[PDB]
């Protein structure tokens, strides 16, 4: 970045050409941006407001009758219950506008309009990486709510819970959603694996789920290759075949044998799809590190709630973005901050996968998505 | 590199230029020390350091510095570096050279330090009352 | 089509006027996050005798890294001389070409073209590109550039627009 | 010890924490620098003394915190003392150990001076450049 | 199965983190399983009323 106070000095009047940097700061003070919209957009689809809830509590046991007598009395019979609850990180951010006397009186008021603008896409940048490192960092978080510790959530990641039992598959302590390819490029055993993954917690297209994709375009050119019966990356053979969106370029069907494979509808929730392949669809995801996808389930009975659960403050007046004051004022030196403050965590552990593509050994973080890393 | 905390009650004083500063100098940080006259020169003057110095572009003789002796520097280098490419180092201390008020993160007995770093980027300026050392063994 | 950068006088300043990009120090500005250095360049050297896809899906990709994607609503054209045209038109998805290629994409002919047979009753996924274009003949598609004969090309050349 | 009186500008400055401070250290004050990371630590780190801390509670690794150089610190005693009951003698100079961190009123070469006590309580914060002698007879 | 006699002690909490065990209980007072429901359809076209004893 760069940064300090705003100095007489840092004022342009005009180019060498004579044109007015007030006109080209004017081009910046009131424009939204394309890039910071699908950001936006990426949180609103993979997110919901926090709301408090018990887990899905435990079904109690179930009674017999008993042979009756002329003489005696029956036995007694009896049940217990049980319920749990999850937690949600919370932290607060805030940036710096300092300026001198000197550059306030002298700067064109499209700068400042122009840096107010680039705070609200600063805001846009900081909430799109913290929505995304809550699903990519395979990490269990401490937080304090009221001063008492919690435990916050990734994706099942080799830790002791146990997933709940479905349709009498019960799983053990080490259950992982943070998966390694095993080769360098993506193939179809990777693609069904994971898939299978979600789909034995539930979640499952007869539940009326869908489960999306989402890749960067070195993945998508190996997925889109597969076909049925052949082979593809690393000896795998494709058990389906990949079917285009209606909306992608023209392409000739390779038999009478016709593609094992419903075709997809152009857009998914208001972006752009490949095609499909098993039954999840592929979307091109321009924010997506190269050697990683996202598997999520979407919809149905178990997935009517989005992956990451938002956390803000308690207190309407200390939510939203705000601007506060600041403590240098009017002469020499002017200050104004602003500031927000919210938090991440995933409730549903098993209602997504990051697959990465390597060739052996455990899973890596994406730099740009370490909890630690930045603020972008 | 550029000022982003400054106070001034006590944190640095207002005095004139001894001399022009070019463009050549703007946007590096020098120590700079009190002449005789009464005025901002680079080095110990009279004074010995009496703190340092930013331009944001070159300014005339007899004009008026804000010279810092307490604050944050950001975008911060050492002075024969570029500014804005040649950053400091994150964590280290860094040093004036009295005679040309050069400063870089190699100590020295006759030097004065000017403050250290907090990451890359950032110097802590308070700059001591006196050389490193004054009376080597 | 010449690569090199030149001088021009405006009411008496000097400024630059520029072809495409040519490894010159412009820096393309950020599209979709991608970040560009300099030395960025549209003056492509194919490494191979005859074309081959993987050409053609490099070059036409290098267009829509910056945007002028079909998303934003463009067409890219490639305007080329019959030796090459004779190469692209027979290209099929996941078939090999001149260099041990393989073909991400097939080539699709235009309405008007001599026609063909399909494997199958349904024949063709999507929608088969147009006869005309800006009122030139298009010999179809790849990667959905439309693909134009044009005579006054060079026989080593393509033009992708 | 407790912040009583710190000025964000030039007298203290944010930095992230290097570890896990615990609540065993809960209003304890040290002395602290900056390793080579960036990141504050107990002692010098690279950076020599850069200030002295108080932490309320315990706190995590890349948490930020607030160093002091310049300001008033209340319930005052050395750092081996228990905090709230141990307090410091009045009038007296403060050093800190480089190596732990640990202040207390005993000079010597090799310390870093923090501050002195205006009554046994308060610690009036004011760290200086480098050790309290770099050239021993 | 669980057996014996419902006794104080059995009961474990009037509230805990503010959740009340009456609403636990709640949630069981009219629930019916499907496999319940899928049984009683079995036996409606498995059976008929007897009438006639012989």
């Amino acid at each position: 970045n760069q940064g300090g106070y705003n100095t007489a000095g840092d004022i342009k009047y005009k180019t060498a050409d004579g044109v007015s940097y007030d006109s080209l700061w004017n081009l910046f003070s009131n424009v939204t941006d394309e890039w910071n919209k699908h950001k936006s957009k990426m949180v609103q689809l993979m997110t919901f407001p926090v709301t408090n809830q018990t887990e899905k509590v435990p079904r109690i046991g179930q009674f017999g009758f008993e042979k009756a007598s002329e003489f005696g009395v029956p036995e007694s019979k009896r049940t217990e219950l049980s319920f749990y609850q999850l937690a949600y990180d919370f932290e607060d951010y805030d940036l710096a506008f300092r300026y001198t006397w000197k550059f306030l009186r002298d700067a064109p008021s499209s700068q400042i309009k122009a840096y107010h603008n680039q705070a609200l896409q600063a805001d846009a940048k900081l909430i799109h990486r913290k929505v995304m490192e809550a699903i990519f960092d395979n990490r269990e978080r401490e937080a304090d709510i009221e001063g008492l510790p919690y435990k916050v959530y990734p994706l099942y990641n080799g830790d002791n819970m146990i997933p709940p039992e479905y349709n009498g598959t019960t799983f053990s302590t080490g259950h992982n959603h943070y998966l390694v390819s095993g080769g360098t490029k993506i193939d179809s055993a990777d693609v069904e694996m994971a898939a299978d993954h979600i789909r034995e917690h539930g979640y499952t297209e007869e539940n009326g789920t869908q489960l999306i994709a989402f890749a960067h375009k070195a993945e998508i050119q190996e997925v889109r290759r597969f076909r049925f019966g052949q082979t593809n990356n690393n000896s795998a053979v494709a058990n389906y075949d990949f079917v285009q969106s209606q909306g992608e370029s023209p392409l000739y069907l390779p038999n009478a044998d016709g593609l094992l494979g419903k075709q997809p509808q152009s857009m998914w929730k208001g972006l752009r799809v490949k095609g499909s392949y098993d039954d999840v669809l592929w979307i091109e995801e321009p924010t997506m590190p190269a050697g990683y996808v996202l598997f999520l389930a979407t919809g149905g009975t178990l997935a009517q709630q989005n992956l990451v659960g938002l956390r803000e403050h308690e207190d309407a007046a200390w939510r939203g973005l705000r601007q506060i004051p600041g403590n240098q004022t009017r002469y020499p030196l002017i200050d104004s901050f602003y500031q927000r403050s919210f938090g991440t965590g995933i409730r549903q552990r098993g209602g997504a996968v990051v697959l990465q593509i390597k060739a052996s050994g455990t899973y890596d973080i994406p730099t740009k998505w370490t909890n630690g890393g930045g603020f972008e | 590199a550029r000022y982003d905390k400054y106070n001034p009650y006590g944190g640095g004083f207002r005095a004139p230029l001894a001399a022009d500063w070019t463009d050549a100098d703007a946007g590096k940080l020098y120590a700079v020390g009190i002449n005789n006259v009464g005025a901002v020169v680079k080095g110990a003057g009279q004074s010995g350091v009496a703190g340092v110095l930013v331009l944001t572009k070159g300014a005339k003789a007899g004009s008026i510095v804000d010279v810092m002796k307490f604050g944050e520097v950001v975008e911060f280098g050492p002075t024969s570096g570029t500014p804005g490419t040649d950053f400091g180092a994150a964590g280290t201390a860094y040093y004036a050279d009295t005679s040309t008020g050069a400063i870089n993160s190699t100590s020295g007995e006759a030097k004065v330090k000017v403050g250290h770093t907090v990451g890359a980027q950032r110097l802590i300026v308070a700059v001591a009352d006196g050389v490193v050392d004054p009376s080597p063994a």
